[PDB]
């Protein structure tokens, strides 16, 4: 669970299953399991508020490719059904803590970002920035380059 | 390659880098977590798009056949810099 | 670690009027001397530093005389003047190096704790800035030798602390606030090509006769910040340009349509004022 | 949406309602009207250039 603190873990989530349904099964130490998976109407509502945890965090994760993604697709990549990912984009997006947009006019859309409706901003910092990064690279590649042409 | 289709397809991806089509998008974000190369990956086409890259170590043939590219942006740059001011030659003024 | 000390053209012309000086008592040649700084911070001050009286051998570059009484003594009468700008580093001229200044610098970092030795540019004709510092680096390689020493570009820039100008702009006395955008643009132009030749040749050499670091340590990562854009299919650019000159364009249309009916109106009222009514 | 308590254009052929509002621009706003102001100066001064005229 401390590896699931980074790209959230997508893991299958009978895997977990197993890895947490095996504390109830320890030969050891095992009232962690029942502090956690040792109860019923918080225990199991604990798998639960899990499933929640995998894909809010999934989301969370994913940010980065998206723009273009399936509800079909999201689905297969969320480790869970459609119709629950279906419950899961409703329940993450009418809490819209996030901002994204989505329509079954296709079906095809994301967890977004406010989905670049920005003006010249964009490529103002795109040319500005990187024109400076470039005179930053002249600027030292006088300097290490004659660095390297030093013994010489 | 150095050209464009930087929106490439899945396919090169999945026949020589023996993964599946599952499995390159863990492919993409276990190098999101390794941060050598960041691509803004396609998934209503599942193509994987190309952004920027940790490029080699060494292509000696390239640093000697780089040229092709530093003297063509060393003369072209010059060149269209000479136009520019050659277009507005005259109200040097 | 230093990314800019105030350059005040002062010790400038220090510096200018005592290469005046080695020129002229006789053929001492690399002019060096002990560079003096205040640390605020990162940032420094450089206005106040002089030159020692030094000889370098032709051979064996470990050749200095740096007299305790011209430097220590010195600056005790200095420490009554002017506390600050205390021993900072030194500098010498000749275009790449020699093989001294590290012992140098190394000699005088017990005064300093971060030394610096500058390039010092004898003849103004770079296509850009002058005389850059250099300060203690460890930096030997992958390999991880013993530490090497050879001063990494330490950069900064032509500080002004102050104006002071009340002589100095009285000295300029050729240009003006330049309302000079040609020059800027030549200027860029002809600057990164010609650097860009020195790269092409230095790296031909590299093919050819360049040593070990002829990718050394960046030279790669060096073409990948090249690789920042490696015709390069700016067509979501090329779009996003479109709308930008859409709004150059209105600019453009807009402003000078209104300069146009600006100067129209009451330049003719003028015109016509002075043309009919004279007569 | 009529009284811009909604912004956006629903379906019926489609049956699919998308949002949309993005109004403010202060250069066109602001310079055209500006300019048409300019425009009515320009026309009053014409009778002062008509009368110094004749």
């Amino acid at each position: 669970l401390l590896k699931l603190f980074t790209t959230m873990e997508l893991m299958r989530w009978s895997t977990l299953v197993e890895d947490y349904g095996m504390e109830l099964r320890k030969g050891s130490l095992e009232s962690p399991a029942t502090d956690v998976f040792g109860s019923t109407e918080e225990g199991e509502k604990r798998w639960k508020d899990l499933k929640n945890r995998v894909v809010e965090h999934n989301i969370r994760i994913m940010a980065k490719y998206y723009t273009r993604i399936t509800m079909k697709r999201m689905a297969q990549l969320l480790d869970l059904s459609v119709d629950e990912s279906e419950a899961f984009l409703s329940n993450l997006v009418v809490n819209k803590t996030i901002f994204a947009k989505v329509d079954r006019l296709a079906g095809i859309i994301n967890f977004q970002r406010p989905k670049d409706p920005n003006n010249l901003l964009n490529d103002w910092s795109q040319k500005l920035n990187s024109l400076m990064s470039l005179v930053n690279k002249t600027t030292h590649l006088i300097a290490k380059e004659e660095m390297i042409h030093n013994l010489q | 390659r150095p050209a464009n289709h930087r929106q490439l397809t899945f396919e090169e991806i999945a026949k020589s880098a023996k993964i599946t089509v599952n499995e390159v998008e863990l492919l993409v974000m276990k190098a999101l977590s390794v941060g050598l190369v960041k691509g803004s990956i396609d998934e209503v086409d599942k193509r994987v798009h190309m952004t920027w890259v940790q490029p080699r170590v060494l292509d000696l043939q390239q640093i000697k056949g780089m040229k092709d590219r530093l003297e063509f942006w060393c003369t072209d740059v010059k060149s269209m810099e000479m136009l520019v001011e050659h277009q507005a030659h005259d109200i040097l003024t | 670690a230093v990314q800019k000390v105030v350059v005040h053209p002062l010790v400038l012309l220090s510096v200018v009027d005592h290469f005046n000086r080695i020129g002229k008592v006789g053929n001492q040649k690399r002019v060096v001397g002990v560079l003096l700084g205040s640390w605020q911070k990162k940032v420094l001050d450089v206005s106040n530093s002089f030159a020692v009286p030094f000889d370098e051998d032709d051979k064996d570059d470990s050749v200095w005389f740096l007299d305790h009484d011209y430097l220590e003594n010195m600056y005790g009468m200095f420490k009554k003047v002017n506390a600050r700008e205390r021993i900072v580093g030194w500098y010498h001229t000749g275009p790449k190096l020699h093989k001294n200044d590290i012992a140098i610098n190394e000699l005088m970092k017990r005064y300093c704790p971060n030394s610096v030795l500058v390039i010092i540019d004898v003849k103004p004709k770079d296509l850009g800035l002058p005389t850059e510092a250099y300060i203690s680096v460890e930096e030997v390689h992958d390999d991880g030798t013993p530490t090497s020493k050879t001063f990494e570009h330490v950069t900064s820039e032509i500080g002004a602390e102050e104006a002071e100008e009340v002589g100095v702009e009285h000295l300029l006395r050729d240009i003006k606030d330049t309302t000079s955008q040609r020059i800027t643009n030549q200027v860029h132009g002809l600057k990164g090509l010609n650097s860009k030749l020195l790269d092409i040749r230095s790296y031909l050499e590299k093919v050819a006769t360049g040593k070990l670091p002829i990718n050394h340590q960046i030279i790669y990562q060096l073409q990948d910040v090249f690789n920042l854009l490696p015709l390069q299919e700016f067509v979501k650019a090329f779009y996003l340009k479109t709308n930008d000159q859409m709004v150059v364009v209105y600019l453009a249309s807009l402003i000078r349509s209104v300069v146009a009916l600006h100067n129209l109106i009451n330049n003719k009222i003028a015109n016509r004022d002075a043309e009919k009514k004279e007569g | 949406i009529l009284d811009k308590k909604f912004h956006g254009i629903l379906d019926q052929g489609e049956g699919v309602l998308i949002i949309f509002d993005e109004p403010p621009v202060d250069k066109t706003y602001e310079a055209a009207l500006e300019t048409i102001q300019n425009m009515s100066k320009v026309v009053d001064s014409l009778y002062n250039k008509a009368k110094k005229l004749t």
